[PDB]
């Protein structure tokens, strides 16, 4: 609606601010009552599913399984690294920047003084133990498994852990129904599976499609991260430490450009027209 | 000012005037039965409109009928409380006058051959009573009314059905009354097509051609004709220039002598506006523009006799000579184009695979009978059975006028059938949505939904119980007799009956109505439900009919429904709403002329407020004048703007008229979220009326209108001066003015006493009028079960302060004073029904006797000889109210027990206690006790002491019917014999009997003697007649069950106290359960030493968003310093005058307030009365959107002396310290709600199992064991516990054998269980292996 | 099955038509198997050529009265005494279900409601196993050849 | 099974079996006539009906109503769906020592809760019998149903020793997380209200505007000792979603 209701509860509203409060009071309403049958169903089929998945040996014996990351894509950082590998288990002998330092027996509790040991060198990237990499038939170990979270060590044998799944998932499901690249901070500019080619101004243009910008600090992890298509415009190169503040990339949100490495003459080849082409011409410029 | 009123007139805060004073409430239920029950000529309603629809009827073969003359109801043989006691339905016999009329077929005409003429009875219908409800089988039940989609035609669209196209498929769709149902529709191939009672489609055309239209027919209907002319050579057709509006040019086109359009370019509107303006209407046209046209008539050659082309068919280059070959100079084709004149009907008739009537009329029928073989005369009766016959289909004028005003039709009046020009006229209106011109209409606008109440509903099943007389009356006039039936022979009542007694107790919107409140009982006959037969369900409905449409405004309030799954299909109509002719909602409107708001109301429907702008009732008034702003905002076409002052129509009657009844209860409602104010409304009507009635202090002005319209009080007929007041008869002796001239005048008063309610509870009526006081019309005599001097009062308003207290009102606790207690503030009576039925039992009869074998003497010492409990017995859990048993069979005794009594001899007789107990934690006491007895069978002792009981009330309580009827009427029999001589000592000292011997006189004055002698034959036989009627109604026999000798009904009473548990809750949506009970001298008090009675967490106001709570509390402050300084002043004994001072001062505080009130008119008799109604405090009226603002409350604060802020100083009771801050301390008016805490709680250890799974009952009248659901188990399983899971699956339910140990095991003090397979399992095997599928258990 | 008993007693040198004669067997067969079949406990054909009496005078006694007949005033037009007119009402009932819904909504149905009043109670059940041992204690203090005839008695 | 006024109450099965049984009986009927082959052949196709309508109603044409215009239930419907054996009477089921009250707020430590004693008595009913026949207050188990019926004094120092060191389970449905059931030691009250602690609110999801709770007895050795070392309301302070703790004050 076009106007705003410019009263408080505490001045009053009117009678036709209070009919227009009562049309978003029951669509909320009728949200909430219609809506923990979806949860309740979905809650039942997350229990079935993970039934019979008990914690049924120790050690598999197993190779690597999931890498971890962190989840700065798109903005700021969400889940640093202390939120996502706190509980696991290390799948391979992981080491520093600072090369040949070996801190684990090639599988440890990753617990928090182990957390702190990784707050305070320059990785940000870690194997642990998954449990979809679990070598174990009709089961897992628990080891692939990691930390008990509700008691805080290893977990035991024999704990049906995949109820536990389903009833962490299922529990908030009745609560939840409801250009240009700045860069931000001083940073290196470092671009990853590269392909590109000096532009015909001094500067840098992205030619594939599997290229995304990274953004490293004074001491060797990545923060921020965006995503250039093919054909974009890089006011900046590659190897370089530049501060925040700077519209770094752009290209046109409406066009997708074709744009050639080859320096090189271009004629007229094979387009007749009639046939393959058409003849139009900007009237208002000529080119 | 009525007298009423005088006693406690409450001050009015509203500042607009009230043009329209609100209606009678109850008028949906009464005005509806009363069409359905009365009787009328030519204006067709209700059961004179049913029997013409059915009568006449002739036979079979021709030669008999049927016929309808009137009908009449008898009297109901029992009263309305006559049939509460008995438990039978409260209905009127229905008598119904038939005529036959029978032809001879030797004869032509030979119309008089017999003819009978009497009266049939078919049936009972049941009457409403009084105030709207209906006594079925003993309870009041309530009919609630409907809220369906109205007949007529319809038309919608999907969007996003077709997903691999995203194209918008518009369907057309007839909705009877009765009968089948008729969708058109389209499909992405843009043709058209038809379904019958939803089954297969059809293509469109197939139901033209069974309508006797040919393909030339058919193509006229829905195109338009290009015709071309060649003069000879080449080719010319005459051109409308409003024909290529935005259309490639195919050719070159020019005029006579000029070039307009080129090759490939659009004819812009220039060329439009060209081609009129040299007006040349044919264009030379080539043979490039034809070759892909279709040719719209049947072209044959006249010379040899064979076609050229048919209908419907594409013309190309060889044909087209071909017909100017032929002779033709004129040829008309179709105009199609892509745009605006689609070729939908043409495209469609190449899907056809039909072509002519007969095969159109088979295709019909391999759809609608499928498999069965179809033939001519068999397939040609079905079509004209779907739409066009009078007896199976009906679009009920109601539907023909909503098909004739969607189609633009000028007829209102018409009939049920559909013809050619009805289904025609829908399929061109739906190419026309389709060409896009005209829109969709939508489900959910309240001018295509209709309200049908009860008397409607009653009269749609006796038209089906009236079809079956239409079966066994056409089966008796060609096989029964001739010259010996009588239309009593022929005529059953038993189908008629349970048509109407399956609808009254058995549907869907006949239930039990809620009674534990006035305000419940006037709310749910208000209400509009979406179920039922015809329409919606609680699973398939979806969003869009469960919100709130803006033409819901004055008509359906927004903030009155349920909060579960029946949020949007339950509602409540508003407080002005009423009802069409038809049945859509109206609402109140002022109309505006030139500025000036005239004060003549029309009442305007859903579909005729959107033509017009309509202002606000919030907008200010300039003295009649106009508005005072030159932008009033206003509401047009479904929409709010800012209009002018000469711009507006109409205007709200009042602020209430959007809010329901129980909506416009709650004061402050607009400082109220509208989440807290649905939950408010709801636990409203959920309030138990309490010991002493207590008025609101803050009400809202409507208190007045439920508690009068309700009928729960006893309103006077007539005015005049009270006579006699007991504690339950009031007796008035009317004014003379409003005697009429027959009889003696004197309207007399019986107040129910404590009667039982549908939920328990107690309905006592007492009087608020005192001896010899005069009494208006309307004036209120007796209050109800929750009303105070005619104002409505729920609950009780106490003393409450916002501070948490010690985690005592922690989250949504309540902690309240032990002196809430001690007054019995909350305290309610609650009424019980205990049956003791003694039926015969094969081994014999069943007998209440007090000799019980194996109890003791005490048990014994509360019944009487009879085996009955004494009325006015205290009993408790356990004891015994009836003594009854039955016989036994013969005991299998086992070893052991064989030698116990061979040891000390006592044996065990044929008799076997099953006496009827009081229900364990019920302490009561026994205020009735009722004995039904079978006919034949001997009373008891205590049979024969109650009807002699009952039959002295029905001789005295007659008595006082004639002898307050002569307590005026026998000075009429003394002084007309003293009229006209004196004789003043000759007649008063003798006997009273011997006064007409008196001195005689000539012929005159014996001429007035025998009417003074008729005057006693009269009043002899009057109280006779009626005396045998009463005699024969009380020693009679029962009508019992089958195989039941005799009943007895014990009536408890019980009194229920506050509790911690005992849910609480205010008016603004802020419910809780008390916690604890604190004595007084911990409660937190003031200065002046008055401890608080309530303590509230203020941590429940802000996030819920109601700050009603907060303004409810100071104003009930400040209306608290008024009555306590009213109080002062009377203890103090000032004087009259000085209380008329400040009396007057206190009425007139705000600016523009709406009422006048003037002491100067009352008498020192009269205020003296209303000073001692007002010294508790004084109550304010705080309307719905009119209410009162904050500088009117802090006003009247500085009259009472007390702080503006509302917020005082508040000591600890326990320390004695101050608190730091001030803490708001004012009067909240609270409610008990009927969730009490001794109806709740429930435990078992031990019980009854149930038959095939043996696991445990369910519920608390069945001492049942708490679910362990699915969810519970996989919460023992994420915690690891297998042997507490165990157990809960074994012995704790199922396992019949382990059960049983698991007790022994306990009593032994051994905690072991010894489990087995559950006997759910093995019914389960049992079960799989009944379906031919062999399961079994591999053992080891 | 009626009509092809029919064929077999037709005679065509009567004089009748055959629609005359095989209405007679095709109305015995189909009102046999309701009085035989369609009844859960199945009453014989006695009862109910007297419980179908029953109904057609009970109609009349609706048409002159106007009330529903007692059986005290109903047993004057039958010629049968009061205690056979309310035995025959005795047998009025038929059998219910046990899956009827007797809640509003589709949770509860009549079956759920019926007690197993059949097998014991556990304090019944204890009462006996601690009733076993006392006859083991006071039996065995007494003389053996009392205790002997004791246990046999 | 006869109800309670000389009616009777039956299965759906038993009228699916009666026109089994009556569609076979007639068919020896037909095939000792020798009916001609429409009337033979329709009663074979008859019994289909009748034998496909027991197991599985409403599959192959239209379900065969009873007398009330609903569907006859047939055998596939006591298994299938949520009103049949497999859930409704085998996942889940009643249960026995068990009870239920309105909630209200506690004073109370972590692990201890508030039941009435009026609730108490009949969920630990046989414990009682158990030591009013060792402790020679009754001199057999239906005199000790006399005692506890009356409420005599005795009968409230022999429930106070009972109920010590001996937890009980309360449960709030819906039960959406493992903690939605955790065990409590009861600390006996007089009143109808069950006394809640106001930190174990957030795990319940529990405020006390009108919500119920129910209780559960565990029996046997093994129950009691899980119920203390895996369920007990101190051993469950972190929650098995997140790490996070679930004891936070409100």
């Amino acid at each position: 609606i076009e106007t705003p209701i410019t009263a408080n509860f505490r001045e009053g509203l009117n009678v036709l601010q209070y009919f227009i409060s009562t049309h978003g009071a029951r669509k909320g309403l009728a949200d909430t009552a219609l809506k923990t049958a979806n949860s309740g169903y979905l809650t039942r089929r997350l229990v079935d599913v993970a039934q019979d998945l008990v914690v049924t040996e120790d050690d598999c014996g197993t190779h690597e399984g999931i890498m971890m990351t962190p989840v700065i894509e798109g903005g700021d950082v969400k889940e640093p690294l202390r939120d996502r590998v706190l509980g696991r288990v290390t799948a391979e002998d992981v080491l520093k920047p600072g090369t040949a330092d070996i801190l684990v027996p090639r599988n440890t509790l990753l617990h928090e003084q182990w957390c702190d040991l990784l707050e305070e060198n320059s990785v940000d990237a870690v194997k642990v133990r998954s449990v979809v990499s679990c070598d174990t038939d009709f089961g897992v170990c628990a080891h692939c498994y990691g930390r008990d979270l509700a008691r805080g060590h290893i977990i035991n044998k024999g704990e049906a852990i995949g109820v536990i799944a389903a009833q962490s998932i299922g529990e908030p499901g009745t609560q939840l129904t409801m250009s240009s690249i700045q860069v931000k901070n001083k940073g290196s500019i470092k671009l990853s599976n590269v392909k590109s080619v000096v532009n015909s101004s001094g500067k840098l243009v992205i030619t594939s499609r599997n290229t995304e910008l990274k953004l490293i600090d004074e001491f060797g992890r990545t923060k921020e991260s965006y995503k250039v298509p093919y054909g974009a415009v890089l006011a900046k190169g590659d190897g370089e430490q530049v501060a925040g503040g700077e519209t770094v990339a752009n290209w046109d949100p409406h066009t997708m450009p074709v744009i050639t490495e080859v320096s090189g003459f271009v004629r007229f080849t094979d387009m007749i027209d009639g046939q393959t082409i058409t003849r139009q011409t900007d009237e208002l410029t000529g080119l | 000012y009525s007298y009423t009123e005088k006693k406690r007139i409450r001050k009015d805060f509203g500042k607009r005037p009230q043009v329209l004073d609100v209606p009678y409430l109850l008028s949906i239920q009464l005005d509806s039965f009363q069409k359905f029950i009365e009787q009328d000529p030519e204006g067709q309603y209700g059961l004179e409109a049913a029997f013409r629809s059915v009568f006449p009827i002739q036979s079979y073969s021709g030669n008999s009928e049927l016929q309808y003359v009137s009908y009449r109801l008898g009297e109901p043989v029992f009263d309305v409380q006559e049939c509460q006691i008995r438990g039978v339905t409260y209905s009127a016999p229905l008598r119904v006058k038939l005529r036959l009329v029978i032809y001879e077929r030797e004869a032509p005409e030979g119309t008089v051959k017999d003819i009978k003429e009497q009266e049939v009875y078919m049936g009972e219908i049941p009457l409403m009573t009084d105030n709207g409800t209906f006594v079925i089988n003993g309870t009041e039940r309530v009919i609630v009314s409907q809220l369906h989609r109205s007949p007529g035609v319809f038309f919608d669209s999907d969007k996003g059905k077709t997903h691999s196209s995203g194209k918008v498929l518009y369907n057309a769709r007839i909705i009877p009354y009765r009968g089948s149902w008729l969708d058109f529709e389209f499909d992405p191939k843009d043709n058209l097509f038809v379904r019958i009672d939803r089954r297969r489609k059809l293509p469109a055309t197939i139901i033209l051609r069974a309508l006797n239209y040919t393909t030339e027919q058919i193509l006229d209907l829905f195109f338009e004709k290009v015709i071309f002319e060649i003069r000879d050579n080449k080719l010319q057709m005459e051109l409308v220039p409003e024909r290529l509006r935005g259309e490639t040019a195919s050719f070159d086109i020019e005029a006579n002598g000029k070039v307009y359009v080129e090759k490939g370019r659009r004819i812009t509107a220039r060329h439009i506006r060209q081609l009129e303006k040299d007006d040349v209407k044919l264009i030379e046209v080539p043979v490039e523009y034809i070759a892909g046209k279709v040719v719209a008539k049947d072209y044959i050659d006249e010379s040899t006799g064979e076609l050229i082309c048919a209908a419907n068919m594409e013309l190309s280059l060889d044909l087209l000579a071909k017909l100017s070959q032929s002779g033709h100079k004129r040829i008309e084709t179709l105009f199609t184009n892509d745009l605006d004149h689609g070729p939908y009907i043409s495209e469609t008739l190449r899907v056809d695979p039909t072509n002519d009537r007969l095969s159109a009329l088979v295709e019909i029928y391999r759809m609608m009978r499928p498999g069965e073989p179809p033939t001519r005369e068999a397939a040609e009766s079905l079509f004209e059975n779907l739409f066009f016959s009078e007896d199976r289909y009906d679009l009920s004028a109601v539907g023909r006028m909503k098909f004739n005003r969607s189609l633009l039709r000028e007829e209102i009046e018409g009939s049920g059938i559909l013809s050619k020009d009805d289904i025609i006229d829908v399929m061109k209106k739906l190419i026309d949505i389709r060409n896009g011109k005209g829109e969709v209409d939508d489900i959910d606008h309240l001018g295509n939904r209709r309200i049908r109440s009860v008397g409607e509903m009653a009269e749609n099943q006796f038209r089906v119980g009236l079809v079956r007389v239409e079966r066994a009356v056409k089966e008796r006039l060609s096989l029964g007799d001739l010259d010996t039936l009588m239309p009593q022979d022929m005529i059953n009542a038993k189908p008629i009956s349970a048509a109407v007694k399956e609808f009254f107790g058995s549907s869907q919107l006949s239930q039990f109505m809620v009674q534990n409140n006035p305000l419940s009982e006037i709310t749910h006959k208000r209400r509009i439900s979406a179920l039922g037969p015809g329409g919606l369900t609680r699973e398939r409905a979806g969003f869009e009919v469960r919100d709130v449409h803006p033409t819901h405004y004055g008509r359906v309030c927004p903030i009155e429904t349920p909060e579960g799954p029946n949020i949007g299909l339950i509602n409540s109509l508003s407080v002005y709403a009423q009802t069409n002719e038809y049945g859509f909602l109206e609402t109140p409107y002022r109309k505006v002329t030139d500025g000036v708001v005239t004060d003549e109301i029309h009442y305007l429907s859903a579909i005729e407020e959107g033509n017009y702008v309509i202002a606000q009732a919030n907008s200010n008034l300039d003295e009649e004048g106009h508005f005072v702003e030159d932008l009033v905002t206003c509401r047009s076409k479904g929409e709010s703007s800012l209009f002018s002052r000469d711009q507006v129509d109409y205007m709200d009657v009042s602020t209430q008229q959007v809010v329901s009844v129980g909506a416009s209860l709650i004061p402050f409602l607009e400082h109220d979220d509208a989440n807290r104010a649905l939950m408010g409304a709801n636990m409203q009507r959920q309030a138990v009326p309490t010991l002493r009635a207590d008025k609101p202090l803050v009400g809202t002005g409507m208190e007045r209108a439920v508690a009068v319209d309700s009928g729960v009080t006893a309103v006077a007929k007539r005015g005049g001066v009270v006579q006699y007041v007991d504690a339950s008869r009031i007796v008035i002796k009317v004014n003379e003015d409003e005697m009429y001239p027959g009889e003696a005048g004197i309207d007399i008063y019986n107040l129910t006493k404590y009667t039982r309610s549908n939920q328990n509870t107690c309905i006592n009526q007492m009087p608020c009028v005192s001896l010899g006081e005069p009494v208006e019309r309307g004036d209120v005599l007796a209050d109800g079960p929750s009303t105070d001097l005619g104002e409505l009062a729920l609950g009780q308003n106490m003393r409450v302060a916002f501070m948490p207290w010690n985690g005592y009102n922690f989250e949504d606790s309540i902690l309240v004073s032990e002196r809430v207690v001690q007054e019995d503030r909350f305290t309610t009576i609650h009424i019980q029904e205990l049956a003791c039925v003694s039926r015969d039992t094969k081994l014999g009869p069943e007998e209440i006797t007090a000799d019980i074998p194996n109890v003791g003497e005490a048990a014994l010492s509360k019944l009487d000889e009879s085996g009955i409990v004494y009325i006015g017995a205290e009993v408790t859990g356990g004891d015994i109210l009836v003594g009854k048993v039955t016989p036994k069979g013969e005991t299998q005794l086992t070893p052991e027990e064989k030698l116990l009594r061979a040891i000390f001899g006592e044996k065990a007789s044929d008799v076997k206690d099953s006496s009827l107990r009081v229900p364990n934690g019920v302490s009561g006491t026994v205020i009735d006790v009722q004995v039904f007895t079978r006919d034949g069978v001997e009373k008891d002792k205590r049979a024969l002491e109650i009807e002699e009981m009952q039959l002295k009330q029905a001789k005295k309580d007659l008595s006082e019917e004639l002898q307050i009827l002569e307590a005026g009427l026998f000075s009429r029999i003394r002084a007309v014999l003293v009229a006209g001589g004196v004789e003043a000592e000759k007649l008063d000292k003798l006997p009273r009997d011997r006064w007409l011997e008196l001195g005689l006189t000539d012929e005159e004055k014996q001429n007035q003697l025998e009417q003074l002698a008729e005057q006693y034959d009269e009043l002899k036989h009057e109280f006779e007649k009626k005396l045998e009627a009463k005699r024969r109604k009380i020693t009679q026999g029962d009508d019992l069950a089958p195989g039941v000798l005799k009943i007895v009904k014990v009536y408890l009473a019980v009194k229920r106290r506050i509790q911690p548990g005992d849910k609480m809750a205010g008016r603004h949506g802020n419910k809780g359960v008390i916690s604890k009970i604190n004595p007084i001298e911990d409660m937190p008090y003031d200065e002046n030493g008055t401890p608080v009675d309530i303590v509230l967490n203020p941590l429940g106001v802000p996030s819920r968003m109601n700050i009603g709570q907060i303004l409810e509390t100071h104003l009930g402050m400040a209306a608290k310093g008024i009555g306590d300084k009213i109080n002062a002043m009377l203890k103090q004994q000032q004087e009259v005058a000085k209380l008329r001072e400040f009396i007057q001062r206190a009425y007139d505080l705000g600016a523009d307030v709406r009422q006048k009130v003037d002491l100067s008119t009352f008498s020192d008799e009269e205020v003296m009365r209303l000073a001692e109604n007002l010294r508790k405090g004084m109550p304010i009226a705080t309307p719905v959107f009119d209410g009162a603002k904050e500088a009117e409350i802090k006003e009247l604060l500085k009259l009472g002396d007390l702080p503006t802020s509302g917020q005082i100083r508040l000591y600890d009771g326990r320390t004695g310290e101050q608190f730091e801050r001030p803490v708001t301390v004012g009067y909240m008016y609270m409610l008990k709600l009927n969730h009490l805490v001794d109806d709740k709680m429930h435990a078992r250890s031990t019980g009854s199992y149930s038959l095939v799974t043996q696991q445990p009952l369910g519920g608390k009248a069945q001492f049942g064991g708490q679910r362990f659901g699915e969810m519970e188990v996989w919460a023992l399983e994420a915690y690891g516990a297998a042997y507490t899971l165990q157990e809960m699956l074994t012995v704790k339910s199922d396992d019949v054998n382990g059960r049983t140990k698991m007790y022994k095991n306990i009593v032994d003090g051994n905690h072991q269980m010894e489990p087995g397979m559950p006997e759910s399992f093995n019914v389960l095997l049992k079960e799989i292996r009944s379906l031919g599928i062999n399961i079994e258990l591999e053992d080891e | 099955i009626g009509l092809m008993k029919a064929v077999d007693k037709f005679e065509y040198r009567r004089g009748y038509k055959f629609s005359t004669y095989a209405t007679w067997w095709i109305r015995q067969a189909i009102t046999r198997s309701i009085a035989d079949q369609a009844r859960t406990i199945r009453i014989p054909v006695h009862m109910i050529e007297t419980i179908n009496k029953l109904n057609r005078i009970s109609r009349q006694m609706l048409q002159e009265m106007g009330r529903e007949p007692t059986p005290e005033e109903l047993a004057e037009r039958m010629l049968m005494p009061e205690d056979k007119i309310r035995k025959v009402l005795k047998i009025a009932k038929e059998p219910i279900s046990m899956e009827t819904p007797i809640g509003d909504d589709e949770d509860s149905h009549l079956g759920d409601f019926i007690e197993d009043t059949t097998l014991e109670l556990p304090l019944d059940s204890a009462t006996t196993e601690s009733l076993r041992a006392a006859t083991h204690d006071v039996l065995a203090g007494l003389t053996a050849r009392e205790a002997k005839v004791l246990r046999m008695r | 099974v006869p109800l309670d006024g000389g009616r009777f109450a039956t299965s759906d099965l038993n009228d699916l079996y009666r026109r089994v049984i009556n569609r076979n009986n007639r068919l020896k009927r037909l095939l000792d006539l020798a009916a001609p082959d429409i009337i033979v052949r329709n009663e074979k196709r008859m019994l289909q009906e009748a034998v496909d309508a027991l197991l599985d109603n409403g599959r192959r044409g239209r379900a065969i109503t009873g007398s009330n215009k609903r569907p006859l239930k047939s055998l596939a419907d006591m298994i299938k769906g949520k009103q049949g054996r497999f859930r409704q009477n085998l996942l889940g089921k009643r249960v026995d020592y068990s009870g239920r009250s309105v909630i209200t707020v506690g004073y109370l430590r972590l692990h201890q809760c508030g039941l009435p004693k009026k609730m108490a008595l009949e969920l630990f009913k046989p414990f009682i019998y158990g030591k009013l026949e060792l402790r020679g207050l009754a001199t057999t188990i239906k005199a000790a149903k006399k005692m506890v019926e009356r409420e005599e004094a005795v009968v409230w120092d022999i429930l106070d020793e009972v109920i010590r060191e001996h937890p009980v389970l309360l449960n709030r449905a819906p039960t959406l997380h493992r903690l939605g059931i955790q065990a409590f030691e009861p600390v006996l009250i007089e009143g109808k209200a069950i006394q809640l602690h106001p930190l174990v609110c957030a795990a319940y999801n529990a405020d006390f505007d009108g919500d119920q709770m129910a209780v559960h007895v565990p029996l046997t050795l093994e129950a009691q000792l899980e119920a203390r070392a895996l369920m007990m309301s101190t051993n469950n302070i972190l929650s098995p979603a997140n790490g996070e703790p679930i004891i936070v004050p409100s």
